[PDB]
């Protein structure tokens, strides 16, 4: 349905194939599909109807929050608290964005998985790709942090990674 | 009083369950997955209409 | 797993063989059983396994709801030495027991037929160790051992219980549930097997006397 | 004649087997006796109690109270530094301590150094 | 709505219904193991439709409806696996279970 | 947050000024009350903590420990009232008296920004504690283990103590919030090591930490309901909540200074569990519970990471509520059959059917049976040890096991076999147990269906 | 079960006990009844064979040959009655056994069903309480001055009075209490 | 307390005990529900070895088993695209070196 | 439906135990005949196991003893 | 099985090993050998979802059962032929496999044995 | 349901039909008040086989203690009974 957007959730195109009677006997699943369905499916829709009526009536909204972009660690003063403090926030609210995006990735992994069947080793080489992509990214970015994390640490750890890359690059050049 | 076992056990239960999976689980997405439906050759597609092409020619080693 | 399964199922069988108390010896028959499960899983076996649950639990449930029977019947009475001729005392019970201890051996076209077979077959054309082998085969002829000295001892010869004779099974819920459970046992192998897509490679060209393993191993 | 069988710590000798019981003197029907009447007693006093009509709670046993304070409150005073003591308490105490701490610090030691030289395949352990 | 899943989940919630009724007045009177026999007889007729859809097409679902917790990247739910073991194995239990409670309302009923 | 603290002020005086006859009803209540006030506070951000004002701030470690706080005095007062019947007015004033100070104490120490001011009320804490304990337990060794109680505190507290004020001489604040933004490294030297030892040690004794446990059992036993249901639920995180607060200002030095203590964690736990099992006493081994289980805490907040403590929040919740319980559970026994031997009374099955079944339940509980709060927190600590180390899977394990091992012992020394011929003043539960033994389990459960509510800042 | 041990038992009650317990494992060793008759009749051959010695040095010798060789050549697995010490029934009912004092704490309303079991039950109240006294000087002056040297009990012997230690032996929960 | 003789009348039917007679030290190691140490017809360090020439011969023997194992007289499964390389793990951007079957 | 005890005689046997035992047995023969009859195959195999010495070099292909 | 006791009590020096096979060229003893071929592609294959292992030389035969017996569902009993058929071809195949491993030995058998003669010839 | 109530009148006749059929018992000869040791002539080993009978009889095991002191039917009815809760 249209509740989620079909671009961050993307699904194949749905085939199925036409049903293809070879007997002269009835086929009971079709039989119990229709009991089903004239016995469940209809009271379930008119009730739905009814609580979507009583809805349309009293219409409100609610509203995402919108934060603007603050300095960052990097642009702050030693001991200036107030700067720290409104850095940090921001670094916590991109640590969940970031844990966020990973969830979503790994729900595009495991629904891939079980649709494919039996042809997933194959099938699923795509989601999987993105998936060792994007955990690599945010291992790189938060993991070893441990408890009591802050964006000074990450500032740090990124430090230290751009040293040993720039050491690296510079050996490599020499060669 | 005869049959209202099958009303109060089995109707109210599988109503509640088929709103619930229709109208709230369905409502986001990668909540039910579906294996993919088995394709053989000569079969046609239900939505686009298109139809599988047969199967190379047997040697048919009869 | 092969091993594992392979030692317990040996194990378990040649334990039960020797047992006096009925329900013990089902409880022996039942972790052979499981063994044999395992061994199936070993050699790379997954839906026959499964298969073989399915269809273990029919025959297994009624087996155990004929020794009950009789140990109700018998004022809670457990020993074989001491239950006589039921043969023609009981004689629904004798006819389930003898149809349950059938389908477990693997007799054809049976339930347990067309699970257990299927096992001793795919086991016997496996790039598989020797000695697992060699004992899923003894454990599948003590597995007809222990189903025989149960039939021989409850319900042949004459009778050794005590003299005030209670036995009575005329009773319409036991009568039920052991045909419910009878019926199962004939046909559910058939009827499942038949109705199950093909998960497996089937083994197609096999020596005639490798064919027959399981059914001379029984035999003997 | 028939083999012999000798009984262990988890598996002692039956009393028709003991040779202490077929060699009998009387000396020792004496302190049967003496023993059947130390129990009399305890189990005639028990019953005077038991079986009392106005008696309602809990008949206190000494044996209990004794057995429990034997095995809680009289274990330190009766303690004694001795060579045996010493060394059984620094072994149980002090050994198995080292023995993990050896054990941990050796594979913490080798899983730090894997990973300082990369190769550690830590790909997907986002979660620690 | 493709009632596979509405099914698979009747089938195991219907078997809950004598739980809950058990601080009712029907766990005082000797009516009690009958009921629970018939519950899980329903159940088991209700499990076959599932089983018949699976052999006619092969049908595999897997339903997550509850979201229980997630932590920072590791998300727990609710979730049912409805593939060949289960709609093949939950018939069989259902069954062999009613045989064996019917046989218990002989067995024990002294008890 | 003195929309919480001044109720209890007030329940001081309205206990002072009540009627001989109605101080059990207008304390409970009015602490129920206090509670259902307190509730509110687990609407916790996820950024940063409600900063209320200079001197008092809740975050989402501390909501729940309050919440735990409130909702235990009541069941004190509950669990109280029954031994107290023969007590003057003036005593029993002064008992509610003690029990009202130790929750003002509690309430003030977990919201406390500045930890000089939060050492000086999680020291304020002994001495209610301390008076209950020596002056309304029963036997004799109560004196004893009231200063088993009071020293062995002091001896690890009073380091830590000088340790805070030379902080501020360096620092210059002692405040939470700007001790956590201005972090430095700690070198490596002999003075450092010093200052974690002293900073640390307070809070191991006060978890207990094996080998400085042995006032816990003498404690625990010796006290009043009241006063075991308060030192297992709630004193015994006091350690906990302080050692993750200090453990900001320790590192690097903690990554290789936590091995002696993670190995004593580790086999204690192994030891404690094993005690366990040959226990003759019903309250010993409840107690001895306690240590394992805090043992575990001990040794998810010293491997620092975000899941050990998630699962170290949970698993402390979840050990109050469970020992409170299992503490309730014997004294019914005890207060029937005035002994605390466990295999006096057997087979209490067949004469209470009832409390069999909150026995079952607690035990079950206690093993860390799923999807209990128990499960969750030892399995987010079992994951995060198994991360640190992949061997320790070993031992805990083995705890795995033998825990529930003692659990069922207990329930079936208990519950099952046949009941003793010569005991016959077991008379029907009261409403009064059974309310209790209700109201400490349905939260329980209820805590099991919502857990992001007491998985901490981390979560 | 009922009777009081002895201090020790007798050669005759130890010849008497083997004879038995021989011949329990032997029909546990032959399963059919003409085979268990059989080797019982040759058993108790083997058992009459020796009766009549009279040096009890040699009897005991022969009882010590015979204990072995019945310890050797035992069943391990012997049939056991059901409600016997090692029987599948032993303890079954145990947990349906309910003391008679717990009617004492009955709620009012529950004794208002059963009134005349209930007056029946103070009936024999009222018989315990009369007779407690007569009972206890009884035992006093059975007894020797060195205390009793045997769990024994002597009966009733004045006009109506009671064997003494009578409530708990007579007021037995039962054998199938449910 | 299993060795106990279950046929006398004993104060505690259940534990096997008496009032006021002395309790063993190790009395909770030994309440029946526990450690055992009644005798048995066959001797301890007999049925040890038994059991443990029962394990070390069967482990022996899968050992040997493993090292010389059975089979059919037949040739390795043969598969028609490359062993299907494609269908283990895709990577189709690799050129994998052919592989072919021919007829017999 | 009632029966009483016997003591030392065979116990009352009612006809429907007798009849469902013998319906059952007899079913269980039958299928197990009819299976066989037509089922054949599953217990017999159902293709010839071929003899590898009886092939010739032709078409396995091997040299004869010179190259 | 007799080959098991052929390789492990006789001589293992000419006998196949399983795991290492062949060791000969595939065109080594014959003169021209066809490629074998399928009739199933890949894409057709992935569309039935056979599996991983059933995805051999005879998967056509499976489609089409398994075609016919989701056509004849309600008639578990009409799928005979098309089993049959399926059968037939992995009987084949596994002949086919018998002939490789006796080709193998006899490959293996003539080459030493040919091999031990011109070393004795050379070294007389 | 389960064993109707076994009453006095029946374990008597189970006991004497039982004592009927021992070959070196005399059928008239034997009396409910019949002494085995000084009436009947018989030893201590046929007491035990008749103890034995009777456990075979009534599908329970007496214990030696309690067997060796039944010396006449009666005793044997009476001690059934006890055993059994029999009052009727
Ligand atoms: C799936 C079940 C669905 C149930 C739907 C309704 C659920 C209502 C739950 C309400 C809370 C439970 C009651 C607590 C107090 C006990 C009540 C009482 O006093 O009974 C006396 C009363 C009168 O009886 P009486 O004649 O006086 O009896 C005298 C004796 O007491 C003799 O009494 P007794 O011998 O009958 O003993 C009572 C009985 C029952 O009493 C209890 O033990 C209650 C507590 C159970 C153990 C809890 C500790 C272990 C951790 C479990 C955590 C589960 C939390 C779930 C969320 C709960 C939120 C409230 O004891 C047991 O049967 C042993 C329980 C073993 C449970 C094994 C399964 C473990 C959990 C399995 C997974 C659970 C999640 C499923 C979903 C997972 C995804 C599919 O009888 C009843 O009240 C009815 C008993 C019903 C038993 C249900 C047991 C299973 C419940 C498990 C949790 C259910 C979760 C529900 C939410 C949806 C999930
Ligand atoms: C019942 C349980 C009670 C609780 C127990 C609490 C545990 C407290 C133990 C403290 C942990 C370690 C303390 C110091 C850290 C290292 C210890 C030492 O073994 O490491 C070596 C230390 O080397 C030697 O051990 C020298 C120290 C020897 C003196 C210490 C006494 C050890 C004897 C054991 C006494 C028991 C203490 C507890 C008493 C109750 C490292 O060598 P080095 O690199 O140079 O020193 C590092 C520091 N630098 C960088 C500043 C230089
Ligand atoms: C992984 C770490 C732990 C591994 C386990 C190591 C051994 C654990 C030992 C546990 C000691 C616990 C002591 C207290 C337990 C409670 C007392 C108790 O259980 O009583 C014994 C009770 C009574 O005996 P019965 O025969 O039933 O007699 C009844 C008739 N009279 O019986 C028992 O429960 C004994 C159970 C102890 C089993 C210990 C040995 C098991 C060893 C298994 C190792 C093999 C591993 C298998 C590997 C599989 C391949 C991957
Ligand atoms: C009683 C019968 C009532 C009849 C009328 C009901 C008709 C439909 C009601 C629909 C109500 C709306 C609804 O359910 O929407 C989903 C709504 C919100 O979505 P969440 O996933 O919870 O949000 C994420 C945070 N958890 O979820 C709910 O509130 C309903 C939850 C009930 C689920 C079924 C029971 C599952 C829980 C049982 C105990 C589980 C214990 C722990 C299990 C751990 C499993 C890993
Ligand atoms: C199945 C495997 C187990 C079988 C092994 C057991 C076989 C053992 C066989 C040998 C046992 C004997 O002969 S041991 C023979 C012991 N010899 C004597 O006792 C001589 C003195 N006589 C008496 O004591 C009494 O007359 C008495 C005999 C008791 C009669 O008692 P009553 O008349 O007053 O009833």
């Amino acid at each position: 349905p249209d509740s989620w957007d079909k671009d961050v959730y993307p699904e194949p195109p749905r085939r199925t194939p036409a049903p293809a009677p070879q007997t002269s006997l009835p086929n009971p699943v079709t039989y119990l599909t229709k009991i089903f369905d004239l016995l469940v499916d209809r009271p379930v829709t008119l009730a739905r109807e009814f609580i979507e009526q009583q809805h349309a009536k009293n219409r409100y909204y609610y509203y995402h929050r919108e934060f603007r972009r603050v300095p960052d660690i990097t642009e702050c003063e030693e001991k200036d608290i107030l700067c720290m403090f409104e850095a940090e926030m921001q670094w916590r609210r991109d640590y969940k964005v970031d844990q966020e995006i990973v969830n979503i990735i790994q729900e595009r992994l495991k629904a891939c998985q079980q649709r494919e069947g039996e042809s997933y080793r194959q099938n699923c080489a795509k989601e999987l790709e993105q998936f060792t992509q994007v955990s690599k990214a945010f291992q790189d970015r938060y993991s070893d942090l441990g408890a009591h994390y802050s964006a000074r640490k990450c500032l740090a750890k990124q430090k230290q990674r751009m040293l040993a890359e720039r050491k690296a690059a510079k050996e490599a050049a020499a060669a | 009083r005869h049959s209202i076992f099958a009303v109060t056990h089995v109707l109210i239960p599988v109503w509640i369950i088929h709103y619930y999976l229709k109208y709230h689980v369905t409502a986001k997405p990668y909540t039910v997955v579906e294996r993919k439906p088995r394709i053989f050759p000569g079969d046609t597609i239900l939505e686009t209409g298109e139809v599988i092409p047969l199967m190379k020619e047997f040697p048919d080693q009869h | 797993t092969l091993c594992l399964g392979a030692i317990t199922t040996l194990f378990t069988a040649l334990c039960a063989i020797t047992q006096n108390d009925i329900k013990k010896i089902v409880a022996f028959s039942t972790s052979s059983q499981l063994g044999l499960m395992m061994v199936t899983i070993g050699i790379n076996q997954p839906h026959l396994a499964f298969l073989h649950i399915c269809m273990h639990a029919f025959f297994k449930a009624m087996l155990f709801m004929c020794s009950g029977s009789i140990i109700h019947s018998l004022n809670d009475e457990q020993d074989i030495r001491k239950m006589g001729g039921l043969y023609k005392a009981m004689p629904f019970t004798t006819t389930a027991l003898i149809i349950g201890s059938l389908a477990l051996t693997g007799m054809p076209y049976l339930t347990g037929f067309y699970s257990k077979d299927l096992i001793i077959e795919a086991v016997n054309m496996s790039y598989t160790n020797a000695w697992a082998l060699l004992m899923t085969l003894i454990a599948t002829s003590l597995t007809a051992a222990y189903s025989t000295r149960i039939i021989f001892f409850a319900f042949l010869g004459k009778p050794r219980f005590p003299p005030l004779v209670l036995i009575n099974e005329n009773n319409p819920l036991l009568i039920n549930s052991i045909k419910r459970l009878l019926i199962g046992s004939i046909f559910a192998g058939f009827i499942i097997s038949n109705n199950i897509p093909p998960m497996t490679v089937p083994n197609t060209t096999m020596p005639l006397y490798m064919k027959m393993t399981a059914l001379i191993v029984t035999i003997m | 004649s028939f083999p012999k069988y000798k009984p262990s710590r988890l598996a002692t000798l039956p009393a028709t087997l003991d040779p202490a019981e077929y060699d009998i003197s009387p000396e020792t029907r004496k302190a049967q006796a003496e023993r059947l009447a130390i129990r009399s007693r305890l189990k005639r006093e028990y019953l005077l109690q038991y079986n009392d009509p106005n008696r309602l709670g809990v008949i206190e046993d000494p044996a209990l109270i004794r057995w429990t304070y034997a095995r809680s409150a009289n274990i330190y005073p009766n303690f004694r530094p001795t060579p045996k003591t010493s060394l059984l308490g620094a072994l149980f105490g002090i050994g198995p301590l080292f023995f993990w701490y050896y054990v941990f610090k050796t594979d913490r030691d080798k899983k730090e150094k894997l990973i300082q030289e990369g190769k550690l395949d830590q790909t997907f352990n986002i979660s620690y | 709505m493709n009632p596979f899943a509405s099914l698979t989940l009747t089938t195991l919630t219907i078997l809950t219904i004598p739980i809950m009724m058990s601080n009712s007045n029907i766990y005082k009177t000797n009516l009690y193991p009958n009921y629970v026999k018939t519950t899980v007889s329903y159940a088991f007729t209700l499990s076959l439709v599932p089983l018949l859809m699976f052999m006619h097409t092969g049908q595999e679902m897997i339903i997550s409806n509850w979201h229980w917790m997630t932590l920072q990247t590791v998300e727990l739910s609710l979730s049912f696996k409805m593939d060949y073991f289960s709609v093949m194995f939950i018939p069989v239990a259902l069954f062999v279970t009613w045989s064996i409670m019917e046989f218990s309302m002989w067995y024990m009923h002294s008890d | 947050m003195l929309k919480i603290i001044i109720p209890t002020t007030m329940l001081l005086p309205m206990t002072w000024m009540s009627k001989h006859n109605m101080i059990w009803i207008n304390a409970t209540v009015h602490s129920l009350l206090i509670s259902l006030i307190s509730l509110s506070l687990l609407n916790q951000l996820g950024e940063n903590s409600l900063n209320f004002s200079l001197t008092f701030f809740s975050d989402s470690l501390s909501a729940p420990l309050l919440v735990l706080t409130t909702w235990l005095l009541p069941l004190m007062l509950m669990a109280s009232q029954s031994h107290l019947s023969k007590e003057t007015t003036t005593r029993k004033k002064l008992y509610i008296t003690m029990l009202i100070l130790l929750q003002l104490f509690l309430i003030m120490t977990f919201t406390a920004t500045e930890l000089i001011l939060f050492y000086i009320l999680f020291e304020a804490t002994l001495v209610p504690t301390l008076i209950i304990i020596t002056r309304w337990g029963n036997q004799t060794e109560r004196l004893n283990a009231g200063l088993y109680f009071l020293f062995y505190t002091l001896a690890g507290s009073l380091p830590l103590l000088v340790a805070l004020v030379y902080i501020q001489n360096t620092t210059g604040s002692l405040n939470f919030l700007i001790i956590h933004y201005w972090s430095h490294p700690l070198s490596n030297s002999w003075s450092n090591i010093f200052m974690w030892l002293a900073c640390i040690m307070a809070f191991m004794v006060k978890m207990p930490l094996y080998g400085l446990h042995l006032w816990l059992p003498k404690a625990h036993v010796e006290a009043p309901i009241a006063g075991s249901m308060v030192l297992a639920a709630v004193l015994l995180k006091l350690g906990g909540y302080g050692m993750m607060r200090i453990t900001t200002i320790l590192n690097p030095l903690t990554n290789y200074m936590a091995y002696p203590f993670l190995m004593l964690s580790m086999w204690g736990m192994i030891m404690t569990s094993s005690i366990c099992l040959r226990q003759t006493d019903l309250k010993s081994l409840i107690a001895y519970s306690s240590v394992s289980h805090m043992a575990l805490v001990i040794v998810a907040i010293m491997i620092q990471t975000p899941w050990s403590f998630m699962g170290a929040t949970a698993l402390m919740i979840a050990h109050g509520l469970t020992s409170s319980m299992l503490f309730c559970l014997a004294n019914t026994n005890y207060e029937r059959v005035h002994s605390r031997t466990m295999i006096l009374a057997r087979g209490l099955q067949t004469l209470l059917p009832l409390m069999a079944t909150w026995w079952l339940v607690a035990s079950l509980t206690n093993l860390a049976l799923p999807p209990s709060i128990n499960l969750i927190g030892e399995l987010f600590i079992i994951t995060a040890s198994f991360s640190w180390s992949n061997i320790t899977i070993i031992l805990m394990g083995m705890n795995m096991m033998i825990t529930a091992l003692y659990s069922l012992y207990m329930l079936i020394t208990t519950q099952r076999g046949k009941y003793t011929h010569h005991i016959n003043n077991i008379k029907p539960s009261f409403t009064r147990e059974n309310a209790l033994m209700a109201l400490h389990i349905l939260p329980l459960l209820l805590l099991t269906l919502n857990p992001k509510m007491i998985l901490g800042p981390l979560y | 079960a009922f009777s009081a041990p002895a201090a020790y038992l007798t050669h005759q009650q130890k010849v008497l006990r083997l004879y038995k317990r021989a011949l329990r494992h032997l029909e546990s060793w032959c399963v059919h009844r003409d085979k268990y008759r059989y080797f019982a009749c040759l058993m108790r051959a083997r058992f009459d064979e020796h009766k009549n010695e009279k040096d009890m040095v040699k009897a005991t010798q022969l009882l010590r040959q015979a204990e072995e060789e019945f310890w050797y050549g035992q069943h391990p697995q012997p049939y056991i009655f059901p409600e016997s010490p090692g029987g599948t029934s032993y303890e079954r009912y145990e947990c349906y056994k309910v003391p008679e004092w717990c009617l004492d704490d009955w709620h009012p309303s529950e004794k208002a069903m059963y009134p005349d079991y209930f007056a029946k039950r103070e009936q024999w109240k009222r018989l315990r309480r009369e007779s407690w006294e007569r009972e206890v000087k009884q035992l006093q002056e059975e007894t020797p001055p060195g205390g009793p040297r045997t769990e024994a009990l002597p009966p009733a012997r004045k006009e109506g009075d009671l064997p003494p230690l009578w409530w708990h032996i007579v007021t037995r929960p039962r054998e199938r209490p449910m | 307390q299993q060795e106990r003789d279950p046929w006398y009348d004993w104060d505690h039917p259940d534990l096997r005990l008496n009032w006021g007679e002395p309790i063993h030290w190790d009395l909770d190691m030994y309440i029946r529900n526990r450690v055992d140490t009644s005798p048995t017809p066959v001797s301890w360090n007999t049925m040890c070895k038994h059991l443990f020439g029962f394990v070390a011969f069967m482990l022996f023997m899968f050992w040997v088993g493993e090292i010389y194992p059975s089979y059919q007289p037949v040739g390795p499964k043969q598969y028609p695209y490359n062993d299907l390389y494609l269908e283990r793990g895709g990577d189709p951007t690799k050129e994998p070196e052919p592989v072919v079957h021919y007829e017999i | 439906v009632h029966i009483e005890p016997r003591y030392r005689q065979f116990p009352q046997l009612t006809r429907s135990q007798l009849i469902q035992a013998e319906f059952f047995s007899a079913t269980m023969w039958f299928w197990i005949l009819w299976r066989f009859w037509h089922d054949s195959d599953a217990v017999l195999g159902h293709f010839p196991y071929p003899d590898p010495s009886q092939w010739t070099d032709e078409e396995l292909g091997i040299l004869p003893d010179d190259e | 099985g007799a080959h098991l006791a052929r390789r492990y009590l006789g001589d293992a020096s000419k006998e196949p090993d399983p795991l290492r096979m062949p060791t000969f060229p595939p065109d080594y003893g014959f003169p021209e050998r066809k490629e074998r071929e399928m009739v199933a592609t890949q894409q057709e294959m992935n569309d039935a979802q056979l599996m991983l292992q059933q995805r051999d030389y005879c998967a056509h035969y499976l489609i089409q059962l398994l075609k016919c017996k989701r056509d004849s569902f309600p008639n578990f009993l009409a799928c005979k032929h098309e089993q049959h058929d399926w059968d037939y071809c992995e009987h084949l195949d596994y002949v086919k496999r018998m002939k490789e491993f006796e080709r193998e030995r006899r490959l293996l058998q003539r080459k030493k044995r040919r091999e031990q003669r011109e070393a004795e010839m050379a070294r007389g | 349901s389960d064993a109707p109530p076994l009453t006095l009148e029946a374990i008597k006749d189970r006991v004497l039909y039982v004592l009927k059929l021992y070959d070196k018992i005399d059928p008239e000869k034997l009396s409910v008040n019949s002494h085995f040791m000084k009436d009947l002539g018989l030893d201590s080993l046929d007491q035990v086989e008749i103890i034995m009978a009777m456990e075979d009889e009534f599908g329970f095991e007496i214990p030696d203690i309690d067997a060796e002191k039944l010396m006449c039917p009666q005793e044997i009815v009476d001690y059934i009974a006890d055993k059994k809760d029999v009052y009727e």
